[PDB]
RNA sequence: GCUUUACUGCAGGCUGUCGCUGAGGACUCUCACUCCGGGAGGAGGACACCGAUAGCCGGGCA
RNA sequence: ACUCGUACGGUCACUGAAUCCUGCCCAGUGCAGGUAUCUGAACACCUCGUACAAGAGGACGAAGGACCUGUCAACGGCGGG
RNA sequence: GAAACAUCUCAGUAUCGGGAGGAACAGAAAACGCAACGUGAUGUCGUUAGUAACCGCGAGUGAACGCGAUACAGCCCAAAC
């Protein structure tokens, strides 16, 4: 479906309606220094590594919307519930 | 030839004999080893924890 | 499954061992200080149970009585010589350097003084081709060109008993008698005639290998069977 | 002023540099031709030996032992085993090489008792350690105030029960506080979790 | 019990790297080390073997 | 162990005396050779990060793979229209 | 056992190899860290506590300091000279 790049809506920070910019959430890079990372190294040994021997699941036929709504005046973003959408294109 | 009765006829070979060290008829005269006390194999006396129940 | 036959071999049990106690002599070249003043006389010609080929009993000047890997044409009374200055006649042993190029040779040493390793079976021979101060090129019975130290000793002539292979065994019994004199398990049951538990080719409602016969060099023992690292198979192309 | 001994010590801090390096490269050639346990008249590292209890006296013995480098020489499972217990290559023994060396020496001299030991280097495939053993029956030792303690009956086969310095450290008894909950007073009394 | 391109691992083989290991992206050498030689000595040589580790193959086996 | 052995050897497989013979197929799978280029781990090396370290990235690139070739008395195949 | 099963669990259990004593082992801090102007070798018992910690964060697993007790004990080298 189509969707406006910018539009007026509620900003939970400013606490009043203002022009927001919508952007798709870009994946942040992992550091490899989280607890789970240390547990992987620590607990992996001879033979099967339990949970660490598992491999990535599958895919749902359609994914939900993953967006960032940026307040055009205070510059602070907020998140919303996504909805299933095969494709999502921004208008402008 | 049947593996039972008919095969029992050729059994005239002496193997286990009275042991010099323990007195049991377990000294295998062909191997020169007592299957009961270990004579011929070890200076120490043959013994195992599995010869009795674990908590005993 | 169970260990395959090739694995049972390595354990060196009675069934797979050679009847060593029945063998005559370990055929190695004599050791000479230098000079070559070592000659002997052929006293007898005997059968070698380990090679199905004749061997010669020689009595050396210094009282040494030993069996020697006999080339064709050696007989009782003949005088054989071993050393640098040895005459260039059949049956004598001298380093490759003293041997004239183009002369058939047998019982060639791999490393000088090892007593001989190459070309020792019935009727075979190596061909000394090139000389040098550094290397003596010898063509082995397999057709391979082997670079050797000119100091490697060798015997002039082709190995005796040539043509042994020309006659067919004809019957199982003949093979049997020969096999009894070797370190080999015989007869041979085909893998495909066995049960799956006993061989990679065993099993099935009919007889056929359950996969391609060409096996990788890296295959582990118990699995390395069939055509080992075959560069090709068949006859065509 | 510096003791002469301090110089032997300082040399051994870096066995791959200076004169010591050349010494080791020469010695090991002879060592590799020697047996498993070789009694030697004098310690290669005098300072270390004296520091550990050695004395140029009757009943004090020194022997160099060579032990192979690496992990456990282990046989693969011949029956059912869960993946965790199927390993062979990465398994290492719980007793350090120095301790193995000490036991091999004590076995060679059944009447003697292990006092201590130290390293004298290694090549690519083996390590060498010199073990100081003591004759608990010789009167020159039974009368020594510093060594007579080793003559007591409860010190028999001390190396085999881990009562050696290398034994005690390897048993995790070094620390007296945190980390020694399952080591002191013994690995066995703690359920074998040390 | 058996099979395999089932899941997961484990031997084994191949290969890089570190240690043993030294002198002057291709090269020379000798001193460790290896092999031949009864010995003198010869061949090979910082490679190989061995110890450690990494990638690939791996129903041979669990 | 083979081996007191050395290619006229001995190991690993298939077929199964003699006689007349044994066609076509290398695409898939297997084995093997080659390979400009692509891909390809760790150590060491370079950049960033950290007064150090974790970590991120780069450069180089072995066997292997991609790719090319050989091979069926190698696994096997020899149809519809 | 986890109602399958691979890590986990059974369990450092069964069993195996080596060895001491009348008891073993431990033991006079490179400790503790109720953080202190504090405690003062080591075992063990009671408790701390199923607490902290671990764990397909599932099932399960699981201390310590301290405290109250028992009994109390503190020393010898290496080196300097
Ligand atoms: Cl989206
Ligand atoms: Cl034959
Ligand atoms: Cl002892
Ligand atoms: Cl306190
Ligand atoms: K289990
Ligand atoms: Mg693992
Ligand atoms: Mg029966
Ligand atoms: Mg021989
Ligand atoms: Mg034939
Ligand atoms: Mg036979
Ligand atoms: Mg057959
Ligand atoms: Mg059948
Ligand atoms: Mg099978
Ligand atoms: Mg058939
Ligand atoms: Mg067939
Ligand atoms: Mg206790
Ligand atoms: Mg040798
Ligand atoms: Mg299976
Ligand atoms: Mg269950
Ligand atoms: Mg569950
Ligand atoms: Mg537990
Ligand atoms: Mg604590
Ligand atoms: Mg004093
Ligand atoms: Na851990
Ligand atoms: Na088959
Ligand atoms: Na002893
Ligand atoms: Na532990
Ligand atoms: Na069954
Ligand atoms: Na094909
Ligand atoms: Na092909
Ligand atoms: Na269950
Ligand atoms: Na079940
Ligand atoms: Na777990
Ligand atoms: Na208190």
């Amino acid at each position: 479906m189509q969707m406006p790049r910018r539009f007026n809506t509620y900003c939970p920070h400013c606490n009043e309606h203002q022009e927001h910019e919508v952007e798709k959430v870009r994946s942040g890079r992992q550091t490899g220094m989280k607890w789970i990372d240390r547990q992987r190294e620590r607990n992996s040994g001879i033979g099967n590594d339990g949970k660490f021997s598992k491999v990535p699941g599958g895919d749902k036929p359609t994914k939900k919307t993953d967006l960032k709504y940026r307040c055009g005046e205070c510059g602070k973003a907020h998140l919303r519930e996504g909805w299933r959408a095969g494709r999502l294109e921004f208008q402008e | 030839t049947g593996a039972g009765t008919p095969s029992q006829g050729k059994k005239n070979t002496t193997t286990h004999t009275k042991c010099r060290r323990c007195g049991e008829k377990s000294y295998h005269t062909k191997k020169k080893v007592c299957s009961s006390c270990g004579f011929g194999k070890s200076a120490k006396r043959r013994d195992y924890e599995w010869q009795s129940k674990a908590g005993e | 499954g169970r260990r395959i036959q090739g694995q049972r071999r390595g354990r060196g049990t009675s069934t797979f061992r050679a009847p060593s106690h029945r063998y005559k002599a370990d055929l190695e070249h004599r050791k000479v200080e230098d000079g070559d003043v070592i000659a002997g006389t052929v006293v007898d010609i005997e059968h070698d149970p380990a090679r199905s080929a004749p061997v010669a009993a020689v009595e050396f000047e210094d009282g040494d009585r030993r069996l020697i890997l006999a080339p064709e044409g050696v007989g009782v009374g003949d005088e054989l010589q071993v050393g640098v200055s040895a005459e260039i006649a059949p049956g004598n042993t001298l380093p490759l350097a003293e041997i004239p190029e183009g002369v058939p040779v047998c019982n060639v040493e791999s490393s000088p003084g090892d007593g001989g390793k190459f070309a020792r079976a019935s009727g075979v021979n190596a061909q000394l081709l090139t000389h040098d101060r550094n290397v003596a090129v010898v063509k082995l019975p397999s057709g391979e060109m082997k670079r050797l130290d000119p100091q490697c000793r060798a015997t002039i002539g082709v190995v005796a008993g040539g043509g042994r292979t020309d006659k067919p065994f004809v019957k199982a019994g003949n093979k049997h008698h020969k096999m009894k004199a070797r370190g080999t398990k015989w007869p041979n049951v085909r893998g495909v005639a066995m049960n799956a538990v006993d061989h990679p080719f065993g099993g099935g409602g009919r007889q056929h290998p359950g996969k391609p016969k060409s096996i990788s060099r890296n295959a582990p023992p118990g699995r390395k069977v069939g055509d080992i690292a075959s560069k090709r198979t068949g006859r065509g192309g | 002023a510096r003791s002469a001994y301090s110089y032997i010590r300082d040399a051994w801090k870096n066995p791959g540099d200076g004169q010591l390096a050349e010494l080791q490269w020469q010695r090991q050639q002879e060592w590799r031709n020697e047996g498993a346990v070789e009694r030697i008249e004098r310690p290669t590292r005098l300072d270390k030996a004296r520091s550990q209890g050695y004395k140029a006296k009757q009943g004090v013995i020194v022997a160099r032992v060579s032990v192979r480098k690496g992990s456990a020489r282990k046989r693969r499972h011949k029956a059912g085993r869960r993946s965790k217990r199927q390993g062979v290559t990465r398994i290492t023994r719980r007793k350090d090489i120095q301790r193995v060396a000490e036991e091999r020496a004590s076995r060679t001299f059944p009447n003697l008792r292990v006092l201590n030991s130290y390293s004298v280097g290694q090549d690519g495939r083996q390590k060498w350690h010199e073990v100081i053993l003591i004759d608990p029956n010789h009167p020159a030792i039974q009368n020594d105030d510093d060594l007579s303690w080793i003559c007591a009956d409860d010190q028999a086969d001390r190396v085999f029960r881990g009562l050696t310095g290398a034994g005690r450290r390897n048993r995790g008894l070094s620390g007296k506080g945190k980390g020694s909950e399952k080591t002191r007073p013994s690995l066995r009394s703690n359920g074998g979790k040390g």
